[PDB]
């Protein structure tokens, strides 16, 4: 439990990510800054799809996320080959958090320095979970990770009200990243993904600029 | 009296700079601790005697037998723990039956002692293989380094070096079996200061004409009353 | 409340009236039945309240009312009660004040046999049906006070009981034979040279007062402190290389070096020169350098007994330069501690204009001045070794999401360890050697561009030391350089509003 | 080193006494108090291994339940290959060889060995095992064994008088007034293993008090 | 000086300035062994090894420091000889599995990468140590011409015109640079390869030594052979006169 | 006192470029009693000096059969000598099964040094603490190969290893020019004289503690027992 | 013991991964890559440390596929090992999927190999970084880079090695004023970048240049006299 407490230090040093479960949707907003203008902003993506209806964002270490985004895609298709239905979001997080627990358990392998925010949509009801490096996972209404997440969760608790729609949740998610941004967010500096009845999709950067006009 | 360690004492697969393996010797030095066993090779057989160390009178003596039967022509005596050597008696018993099954022979005493020593963490027991083969009666010592050797007489156990110095004085190469049964029980009365009876010794001889024979409570009484 | 009241009575005890200790031996002397719990009631009162620091015209109203009544109790117990540990805290305080008025000779074999027994040494190859009554034992820090107050007698009887003590336990100080006993046993070496020196300060350099001095018959002679070092020098050199560290040995070796430097410094530096160039058994360089730092005051000061000290000053100082390596940080801290504790004793000045015809130089002192040609070669090779210590310790930005902005605790020490150990060289330094070393700082820190997090605080601190030593000659070239390039690189374009400045 | 940590729970576990007779063999253990609200069914320490063999234990109740359900397979895997029931020495040698670290229990394996011979063994946690006429394992085992050394010879005339004036009288040396603090077991030659109910356990103590 | 931290106990551990010491310690066994040189000419590749003899009881031919790893490639090793015989047996199995799969003699640019990635692979794990042997490989063919590669214990493999490995590798290279070998023939450099060995041999410290020579080139149809007793004796006479 | 850090495992290079654990295993061949091997372009001879645990005991199997044309001689751990001897016997049987010819003595020793080098490079295992003198007879003549715990091997005109063999290597280096023209009975005397200089002045080469191993041209390998060495020790 | 393997610091750092970036600076060299509107160029230092080197065998540019080029900066033996996985994983993509691997998916393949070195303690990270350049079928030229950490980002221009930070500030400044490039005069941007920060620019046979273009997608290393044309015009 020493490395697990230290992997959470690698999460809380990571970039901020905010997830808010609305009435009819879930929003996953995060920070994608580049150190220089030399970095192609659209080359790699932080908000990332799993199924047609599940996407997940992270806070923590970049390359450790891709191991979990490659296993979560396998575990979603190993469900779909067997049951021929899109995987429940509750059942996906149980399998991803079992993978993250599996590296804390075995020796000679460090844990993942990644917390996940896992949106989804099943049976007409939205879902937003968070899987920790310990293998623990919790269902949330709204949460945040990354740098200044203690300030983020107190900011969300004042501006959450469960009657809000999905378009109202994209504003209160960018307003949560606004508090701990330290700059001027363009369409490229953030990445937003929304999950509704139509499925999961990460927003194209021209779609985000309409939300940045608020 | 005092503890004088060196820095090359706590590594198993590690040579000391003089070329020694001190995590092998300190295990082997920690094995001369159990009841003393003495075996004597004669030209008419081979005796095997051992101390017993029974605590309570309710304990039956016939079930801590530290002398066993390998095959009908080979006996064996232990020192260490009775359970530490149970995996060496099992191979010695099976290999004599693998040799019988394959070759229709009795396996020689050297080859049982060689096949047992091929298993070598070192062992926690040293053994005395007493048996009658085509070379006559023989006795083989089986030190816990897996090193085996032919012996005319060899004491193992706690007071072995000290009974071995008594075996050198009393042995000769024209010695009868009825002497060596009595000559070893003289030495078991030396290496433990108790009086002998049927509860503190066990004795077993392997003659050429007879099989392996553990002495009974009448045959143990008829020897102790002589000495 | 328990320790304030004891240290208050201890501060009020030498002012109790002279008729008020038999008054004090009348109240709890009826509590001394050795069967109830009410005896350690009395024995703790005896350790706290009984006046022992009485002037010598009052010993009949002093310990002589109770000494033979209570040392005769102490020698007759042979269990180890909870109140026996109080009497060794009483008899030590009786001994250290009334030196020369007790005759400890009828009781000294019984005292050392229980100080040895309180070490609880495993002896016999089974060695124990371990008595669990020995949880209570003797605080040897109170015993060190109690041995030290016995040594100055004319019949040197307590001295050979120290030589009988250490030579019986030399095999336990050996660094292969460590165990449970070593925590009391390193603590014994830390305190006996610390206490013999304080007794020597009590009888050679302390000004007189109303506290009674030691008599001239009971005073440590030059033979008595030579024979003390020679029976403790072999256990302190084996403690130098222990697995538990070298802190207790170097504090012992410092205080032994105040007394007999010609007997304690050559056995250490015979083990120091093979430790600075070995490439094998690296533990010595952590431990030998730790022991020269306590030696360092007695080493650079050539006395009337050990004048060859500062001949070993500069070769140990030059061979420690590979110790500043960006790979160990335990060597690098004890190297920065090593050179800063030498370069606050010796000025780093060339001596060649004094190397002409001058009759002031002795045989040893002329050997020092010719070796001062390597003082500039020390300071400039200290910088070329510290520049590689900095430029190989710059902060790597591995993770593309975050920015590590904190200098860590292990790296913040290396800033302050180089802020200490370089500002002490460069202050203790001639102006001819300063200004040829100022340019080595300026031609480094302005031709490079460092990350302002780890190497930014660490280069500029090395320049901060170059300015605090001669602010005229240093600020003639830094602040004209930096201000002419900030105004070049800020106000030229519109870099007032920005997101990231130029590095 | 590691076997010494096994024995420290034998010296604190509840007592287990066994004697061996001409016709019957008897185990008896000290039924401890459980709690006020604990159903005391699952804490019985006399377990049957096969139809002709049973054992007591003393030590860790976790590692015992491993030893019992491994010895209950070797009692049945013997019958597949041999068709004969276990000798009491076979399952004792199996338990002792079963005891990385040894399982921290000491047992009193009793029974009969297909020729009607009565048997009584003991697996000390070192891996050693040997025969016994009467024995004791547990918290007051040294004094109970000293009591059983005093009384063995002319007690086996009647199998009732053998096995109360020894066994309950050896528990009464260490355990309470009895009746609700003695779990007693008895098996005849090839009949069954019967644990005496406390309506009959208090019956035999009344003959001992007289 | 020394370091007491464990940044040099494994080759799976970087130093805090970015060095792998167990590799850099492995090329001290190479930097302490006797000198082996190899010079490439316009028509082939000549090796030459200062082979120290350690006892007069050893037969002439013991400790063969010039291996044959294929019928067209040679090998001149330095450093810890027991590790060199294991990298000879790997270079033979790599050259053997190439012909078993591709059906022709293995190129020397590709043989000295299969071997160099075997040497590199032991410089990564905490379970194995790096090899204590640098070595050379030289071949000749109609297709590739003459080629000479060297492999370090780190696993880097470059191609050379002349090479030196051993404790006098610095003094040998400055003699090989005196040569202008791109125009000289293969027999004329066996005179010169044996000349450089007798120069760089410190006869004060090292007691006595044999000289091993082996070419590979167009004068033996592109196979690697030990220089015969006549041509090695002449080159040992032209050197010892020089 | 001097706690070396670079000799825990065999996989740790020291900064001198010198594995201590291999050099410590080479000192384990100085722990066994001395053995001498030598060849004559006829018969190759191993001569060995044996030790006993006590009186009333046999001494040791010091010379071991490998094949009909190869014999070895132990110096060092017999636990590692028995482990190498079963490797050398089976390798000789595999060549005898496949090619139906004696395995060349130069080629088996190459198979040992490939096996011996593996524990000197991988973690956990220790080097083979035994040094062998291997007497052989191939188509190219006789052979006195020497193996070491450091896995290189040495073809020898003559070699003595073991304790006090430096006084025997001094003997063999003085008379090695005469060895190639000896007879069988003359060569073994040179082996017994070389073994003699490993003894104190108060010890003798008895027939009870001398073992002789001989392979040659038409002679298969045969060891000589406690009484069969008497025709070799008598003429001395 | 958290500095001798790849486990976390109490601050949440991997020290061996940070020490592995310092292993890139031990090579003493520096590589610069830059992307054009229709081209992609890589430029290295080619140091010939011995006069007896066959200089044809000293290089850091490698063909990965027929139209994906590479440049390795760092430990040379680790560099040839990470080429060999890129050689393998790019030809294994063509066999499993029937089309040429993108430079997108080859960096993500190589960086996912490199992450495993940063999580298992039984192996060290490779102390070298890869910069892959190549032409996509639908996105144009691509210049990507892997690191010893496992990051696979996409670049307009990048750098590696001893002068990595100094070359970045030269490439940032040109990428802000204009579109950072146009066609194959983009070669002139990179050669000035490696010559400004290293302050030598001595000879035109001391660098190595490789290009991919839209009109010719295959990776072709420019010759000495072909690279003297850009340097005589520089």
């Amino acid at each position: 439990l020493v490395q697990i407490e230290y992997a959470l230090a690698a999460v809380a040093g990571g970039a901020p990510s905010v997830g808010i479960k609305a009435a009819n949707g879930v929003v996953l907003a995060t920070e994608k800054k580049q150190k220089s203008i030399l970095y192609d902003e659209r080359s790699v993506h932080k908000v990332e799809p799993i199924t047609k209806h599940i996407g997940l964002v992270y806070s923590g270490m970049g390359p450790d996320y891709r191991v979990l985004v490659h296993r979560a895609r396998k575990l979603a298709q190993q469900y779909y080959l067997v049951y021929q239905e899109p995987i429940p979001t509750a059942q996906l997080v149980q399998r991803v958090a079992s993978v993250m627990q599996e590296y804390t358990q075995s020796g000679g392998v460090r844990p993942f320095g990644v917390s996940l925010l896992i949106c989804g949509w099943n049976e007409g009801r939205p879902y937003l979970f968070q899987s920790d490096p310990s293998g623990a996972y919790f269902a949330w209404k709204a949460t945040a990770m990354g740098k200044n997440y203690v300030n983020g969760k107190t900011f969300l608790e004042k501006r959450y009200n469960e009657d809000l729609e999905l378009e109202d949740a994209i504003h209160t998610a960018i307003l949560t990243l606004k508090e701990s941004f330290e700059g001027q967010m363009t369409e490229d500096n953030i990445e937003v993904g929304i999950c509704n009845e139509a499925g999961f999709r990460r927003l194209t950067p021209t779609e985000v600029k309409d939300y940045l006009a608020a | 009296m005092f503890l004088t360690r060196s820095e090359y004492d706590r590594g198993v697969n590690t040579f000391s700079p003089e070329g020694r393996l001190f995590q092998v010797e300190y295990a082997i030095e920690a094995i001369k601790l159990g009841s003393t066993a003495i075996g004597i090779q004669t030209s008419e057989g081979v005796c095997l005697a051992v101390e017993k160390r029974i605590t309570s009178p309710l304990m039956e003596p016939s079930s801590i037998e530290k002398i066993v039967e390998i095959d009908a022509h080979i006996g064996c005596a232990m020192s260490g723990l009775i359970a530490d050597a149970k995996t060496l008696i099992d191979k010695a018993r099976v290999e004599t039956q693998n040799h019988w099954f394959t070759y229709n022979e009795t396996m020689t005493v050297e080859s049982v002692t060689q096949a047992v020593s091929n298993l070598a963490r070192p062992f926690g027991v040293a053994l005395l293989f007493g048996g009658v083969d085509e070379k006559g009666p023989q006795l083989f010592h089986m030190d816990p380094s897996g090193t085996f050797v032919q012996c005319d007489a060899r004491a193992i156990g706690s007071a072995s070096e000290g009974a071995q110095s008594s075996l050198q004085e009393v042995y000769h190469k024209s010695m009868t079996l009825k002497e060596a049964i009595k000559s070893s029980l003289i030495i078991l009365k030396q290496v433990m200061e108790e009086k002998l009876n049927a509860t503190n010794i066990e004795l077993a001889t392997v003659q050429p004409g007879q099989n392996f024979h553990m002495f009974t409570k009448e045959e143990l009484e008829e020897v102790i009353k002589d000495i | 409340v328990e320790n304030i009241l004891k240290t208050l009575v201890k501060s009020c005890r030498p002012y109790f009236p002279a008729d008020a200790t038999a008054e004090m031996l009348e109240e709890w002397r009826p509590l001394m039945c050795p069967f109830d719990v009410t005896m350690q009631k009395a024995i703790t009162y005896f350790e706290i309240f009984l006046p022992t620091s009485l002037p010598p015209e009052l010993h009949h109203k002093g310990f002589k009312l109770w000494f033979d009544e209570l040392i005769g109790l102490w020698v007759s117990v042979q269990n180890l009660p909870q109140w026996e540990g109080q009497l060794v805290n009483l008899f030590a305080r009786l001994a250290t004040d009334n030196i020369g008025y007790i005759d400890w000779d009828p009781y000294v074999p019984k005292i050392f046999t229980r100080i040895l027994r309180s070490l609880n040494l495993p002896v016999g190859s089974s060695q124990v049906l371990v008595p669990r009554f020995l949880t209570n034992a003797y605080d040897i820090g109170h015993a060190v006070i109690w041995i030290t107050a016995m040594m100055g007698g004319p019949s040197k009887l307590v001295q050979k009981h120290l030589a009988g003590l250490f030579n019986s336990i030399t095999s336990f100080y050996h660094p292969s034979n460590n165990g449970r006993w070593l925590n009391k046993l390193m603590k014994l070496l830390q305190r006996l040279p610390n206490s013999v020196v304080r007794r020597l300060h009590r009888e050679r350099y302390k000004k007189p007062s109303w506290l009674t001095p030691v008599p001239d018959s009971h005073k440590l002679t030059d033979q008595d402190v030579t024979d003390f070092v020679q029976c403790i020098i072999q256990p302190v050199l084996l403690a130098m290389f222990s697995k538990t560290g070298s802190l207790e040995a170097a504090q012992a070796l410092q205080n032994l070096a105040l007394m007999r430097p010609e007997l304690v410094i050559p056995p250490v530096l015979e083990r120091t020169y093979p430790a600075l160039e070995t490439l094998t058994e690296p533990h010595q360089l952590t431990a030998t350098l730790s022991c020269v730092i306590g030696v360092a005051r007695s080493l650079v000061s050539g006395g009337r007994w050990f004048p060859e000290g500062p001949t070993h000053m500069l070769p140990l100082l030059m061979r420690a330069l590979p110790g500043v390596d960006p790979n160990d940080f335990s060597k690098c801290m004890i190297t920065f501690q090593f050179i800063a504790t030498f370069s606050t004793l010796v000025p780093l000045v060339d001596c060649s204009s004094v190397l002409q015809e001058r009759n002031d130089l002795t045989e040893v002192e002329r050997e020092l001045c010719s070796a001062t040609a390597e003082f500039e070669d020390f300071v400039l090779q200290f910088m070329d070794r510290c520049f590689g210590l900095i430029e190989s310790s710059t902060l790597e930005q591995t993770r593309e999401e975050t920015e590590t902005e904190k200098m860590t605790h292990l790296e913040s020490l290396v800033e302050l360890g180089l802020s200490s150990t370089f500002s002490t060289i460069l202050t203790q330094c001639s102006k001819e050697i300063f200004m040829v070393a100022l340019q080595k700082v300026f031609n480094f820190s302005t031709s490079h561009i460092f990350e302002t997090r780890v190497a930014g605080r660490m280069v500029a601190d090395m320049c901060r030391a170059a300015v605090k030593c001669c602010p005229e000659e240093s600020l003639k070239l830094f602040v004209p350089h930096c201000c002419s390039v900030i105004t070049q690189l800020t106000m030229n374009d519109d870099v007032l509003n920005d997101e990231e400045l130029d590095k | 080193f590691q076997v010494e940590y096994a024995q420290e729970a034998v010296k604190k576990g509840s007592t287990a006494v066994g004697v061996r007779g001409r016709d019957i063999v008897v185990l008896g253990v000290e039924k401890k108090s459980v709690a006020k609200l604990q159903d005391e069914r699952t804490v019985r320490k006399i377990c049957a291994l096969d139809d002709n063999v049973c054992m007591a234990f003393a030590g860790l109740t976790a590692d015992a339940r491993i030893v019992i359900n491994r010895a209950r397979v070797e009692c049945q895997s013997h019958r597949l290959t041999v068709e004969d029931p276990v000798t009491v020495e076979y399952i004792t040698r199996y338990i002792a060889s079963l005891k990385r670290r040894p399982f921290g229990i000491s047992a009193l394996i009793v029974g009969f060995d297909f020729d009607g011979t009565p048997r009584l063994y003991q697996t000390d946690p070192s891996g050693t095992y040997h025969a016994w006429k009467a024995n004791a394992i547990g918290r007051g085992a040294k004094s109970v064994r000293e009591f059983l050394e005093k009384n063995y010879t002319d007690e086996a005339i009647e199998t009732d008088d053998l096995t109360i004036k020894l066994v309950i009288k050896a528990l009464l040396e260490v355990v309470q007034s009895g009746g609700k603090n003695i779990e007693l077991a008895v098996m005849r030659r090839d009949q069954s293993l019967k644990i005496l109910n406390p309506e009959e356990i208090e019956k035999y103590v009344a003959e001992i008090e007289k | 000086s020394s370091i007491g931290t464990g940044y040099d106990l494994s080759a799976s551990t970087f130093s805090p300035d970015g060095r792998v010491f167990q590799v850099e310690y492995a090329m001290k066994a190479v930097e302490n062994s006797s000198t082996a040189i190899g010079i490439r000419c316009k028509d082939g590749v000549v090796f030459g090894v200062e082979k120290l003899v350690l006892s007069k009881l050893y037969e002439e031919g013991s400790n063969k420091r010039l291996f044959n790893v294929d019928r067209h490639v040679g090998m001149a090793v330095a450093g810890l000889l027991a590790d060199a015989r294991s990298l000879a047996d790997i270079a033979r199995e790599e050259a053997s599995n190439f012909r078993s799969n591709f059906g022709y003699n293995i190129p020397l640019k590709h043989l000295a990468d299969r071997v160099a990635m075997y040497v590199h692979a032991y410089t990564l794990y905490s379970a194995v140590r790096p090899f204590g042997c640098s070595f050379m490989l030289g071949s000749y063919s109609v297709n590739d011409g003459a080629q000479l590669y060297m492999i370090d214990p780190s696993g880097v493999s470059y191609g050379y015109w002349g090479c030196a490995i051993g404790k006098a590798r610095q003094a040998a290279k400055t003699e090989i640079e005196k040569l202008q070998m791109k125009e000289m023939t293969c027999r004329d450099i066996v005179k010169e390869v044996a000349k450089i060995i007798y120069i760089v041999h410190d006869e004060v410290k090292d007691k006595a030594f044999e000289l091993e020579l082996s070419w590979v080139g167009e004068l033996t149809n592109g196979r690697h052979e030990i220089v015969p007793k006549d041509i090695r004796e002449e080159a040992e006479k032209y050197a010892k006169e020089s | 006192m001097f706690r070396n850090q670079y000799d825990n495992d065999v996989t740790v290079w020291s900064p001198q470029g010198r594995i201590h654990q291999i050099e410590y295993a080479m000192e384990a061949v100085k722990q066994g009693s001395a053995t001498v091997g030598l060849k004559s372009k006829t018969h190759a001879v191993l001569v060995a000096l044996k030790r006993a645990q006590s009186e009333l005991a046999a001494h040791q199997k010091k010379i071991l059969h490998v094949d009909n044309h190869i014999g070895i001689s132990i110096a060092g751990l017999t636990a590692d000598a028995r482990l190498l001897c079963n490797f050398m016997r089976q390798e000789c049987l595999d060549s005898r099964f496949v090619f139906d010819r004696p395995l060349p003595v130069s080629r088996l020793v190459s198979l040992i040094g490939s096996k011996t080098q593996i524990p000197t490079q991988r973690y956990g295992r220790r080097p083979y603490g035994v040094g062998l003198l291997i007497a052989g007879y191939d188509d190219m003549g006789p052979h006195i190969f020497q193996t070491c715990p450091s896995a290189n091997y040495f073809d020898c005109r003559a070699m003595s290893i073991g304790a006090r063999s430096q006084s025997a290597r001094t003997y063999l280096e003085r008379h090695m020019s005469e060895f190639m023209e000896c007879n069988l009975n003359e060569l073994v005397k040179h082996g017994l004289r070389a073994l003699r200089e490993t003894l104190p002045a108060e010890q003798d080469l008895t027939t009870k503690n001398v073992s002789i191993g001989i392979v040659g041209k038409d002679l298969e390998f045969t060891i000589y027992d406690d009484d069969d060495v008497s025709p070799f020790l008598e003429g001395l | 013991f958290d500095r001798h393997i790849t486990i976390f610091s109490p601050e949440g750092r991997l020290y061996q991964v940070e020490y592995a970036f310092k292993a890139i600076n031990q090579g003493g060299l520096t590589s610069v890559a830059v992307r054009g509107k229709d081209c992609a160029v890589i430029v290295t230092q080619k140091k010939v440390p011995d006069k007896l080197l066959d200089s044809s065998t000293v290089t850091h540019l490698f063909k990965i596929t027929e139209n994906i080029g590479c440049v390795m900066t760092g430990m040379t033996a680790d560099s040839r090992s990470q080429v060999q996985r890129a050689r393998y994983e790019a030809a294994n993509w063509k066999y499993k999927y029937g089309y040429e691997i993108p430079v997108d998916m080859l960096c993500k393949r190589i960086a996912d190999i490199s992450q495993v070195y940063t999580q298992n303690a039984e192996m060290r990270p490779l102390g070298c970084c890869m910069i892959l350049i190549g032409i996509d079928e639908e996105q144009g030229p691509q210049v990507y880079k892997c690191d010893p950490a496992g990051y696979y980002c996409g670049f307009k221009a990048t750098a590696a090695g001893v002068k990595q930070t100094e070359s970045t500030s030269f490439l940032e400044k040109k990428v802000k004023k204009k579109f950072d490039w146009t066609f194959e005069q983009t070669v002139e941007t990179a050669i000035t970048c490696l010559s400004t920060v290293l302050s030598i620019d001595f000879k035109p046979s001391e660098i190595e240049v490789g290009v991919v273009t839209v009109e010719n997608p295959k990776f072709r290393i420019l010759t000495e006299a072909e690279i003297d044309a850009h340097l005589v015009a520089l």
